[PDB]
């Protein structure tokens, strides 16, 4: 997304580009008044921006960050679109090497059959670290099965495939139009 | 944080006559940039005629 | 564990003072039309040599 090593006329247009797409993801979660988005969507703008933070990273360092002088349930867009274009620019929540989530799994599959069980994985996702809610586990078991109502087992390597494509079409449209922007002036 | 010595000084280049020159290239920067933003750029375009 | 690859300096390529830096644009244009048909003459010619 982002290129932090590029000419200083293509880091003020990369720059802008990212504003650009910040106040839009902003407007999209934008219900009342423009310029304020509810807390609960901090993290959910992150993963349009390319940024998969996690719950306690953002409860511990971006909540606070974006936070005023006093708590409020709501963040402005004043102190929205500066924290995310540094977020941004340090790539501090982009998501890990899709090589690591091969890896996760397999060492999920002890005996690497390259599948693993629906119930363990509903276990895994729901006991150990920050368990899931029940409509996280429901989709996550629909769109790795690719929605298949009689599946058994989730295969990893497809699986992971697929979403990784997924999330690069998703950025790419996302990033659409970086080619015909231009620094204002 | 003072009582240092460390560092070691280099030699003590001998070298003897020919003085500065005077003032001759002051005014030159004329065209310093617009031509390495002319010369590059005129034939700059010459690669769309590749594609 | 992951050995992080090094943030190397980026290319900021200088572009190599090869003969692309000649002429100006009338003659980038009959350039084009020098090179614009043919060099599938040759990917024509792979084609056919493939089909044979």
């Amino acid at each position: 997304m982002y290129d932090p090593n590029t000419s200083q006329t293509e880091k003020q247009k990369q720059e802008e580009f990212l504003k650009l797409k910040i106040q839009e993801a902003f407007n999209l979660f934008v219900k009342d008044k423009k310029g304020i988005v509810d807390k609960r969507e901090i993290p959910y703008i992150m993963r349009y921006l390319g940024q998969f933070p996690s719950e306690a990273q953002v409860r511990d360092a971006i909540l606070p960050e974006i936070e005023e002088d006093e708590p409020s349930e709501f963040i402005k867009y004043s102190k929205f679109e500066p924290y995310m274009l540094k977020v941004l620019k340090e790539r501090e929540y982009e998501p890990d090497d899709p090589e690591a989530l091969l890896a996760a799994f397999k060492l999920l599959d002890q005996e690497g059959k390259g599948y693993i069980e629906i119930d363990m994985m509903k276990t895994f996702l729901e006991k150990q670290g920050i368990e899931f809610r029940e409509q996280e586990t429901k989709s996550f078991i629909e769109f790795a099965t690719n929605k298949d109502p009689n599946a058994t087992v989730i295969y990893y390597e497809d699986y992971i495939s697929r979403l990784q494509a997924f999330t690069d079409k998703h950025i790419e449209s996302v990033m659409k139009g970086y080619n015909n922007f231009q620094v204002k002036k | 944080m003072a009582l240092l010595g460390k560092t070691l000084k280099g030699r003590s280049t001998r070298p003897g006559g020919i003085p500065q020159k005077r003032n001759i290239k002051w005014r030159q920067l004329a065209k310093n940039q617009e031509e390495f933003d002319q010369l590059k750029q005129l034939a700059k375009m010459k690669r769309e005629g590749l594609k | 564990m992951p050995p992080k690859k090094a943030k190397g300096k980026k290319k900021k390529e200088e572009e190599p003072d090869d003969e692309y830096k000649s002429m100006t644009g009338a003659d980038l244009t009959q350039t084009l039309e020098k090179l614009k048909e043919r060099v599938n003459e040759m990917r024509t010619n792979r084609n056919y040599i493939q089909m044979d």
